[PDB]
């Protein structure tokens, strides 16, 4: 299956 | 006795079928979680584990059903998958 894009915590 | 033989002979186990999701390299993990919640009444935690089983083991069993109900689950899940333009395949095997 295809894993979703991780959503970055750090800016 | 005769009555007892009649009883024995009426105890053939039900024909039951596993409904199975098969892995593929295109269907989103989130979509499989959605499928398990929508059509099999899994809570999010259980859906997530089964989804991971699909991905890492190759396939997973969603539950076990009468033949009639199993064919109905397969039809629905595949329809939902195609209308969302995923190749996800739901199928059956006899338990």
């Amino acid at each position: 299956l295809v894993k979703s894009k991780a959503t970055n915590l750090l800016y | 006795q005769l009555a007892e033989e009649k009883v024995r002979d009426a105890l053939k186990p039900p024909s039951m079928y596993k409904v199975i999701l098969v892995n593929d390299d295109y269907t989103p993990m989130e979509f499989v979680i959605d499928v398990l919640q929508k059509f099999f009444s899994y809570d999010v935690e259980r859906a997530t584990q089964l989804m991971l089983a699909v991905h890492y083991q190759g396939k997973a069993i969603c539950g076990v059903f009468t033949a009639e109900v199993a064919e109905t689950k397969v039809a629905m899940v595949n329809k939902y998958a195609r209308e969302n333009e995923h190749p996800l395949l739901c199928t059956l095997e006899k338990a």
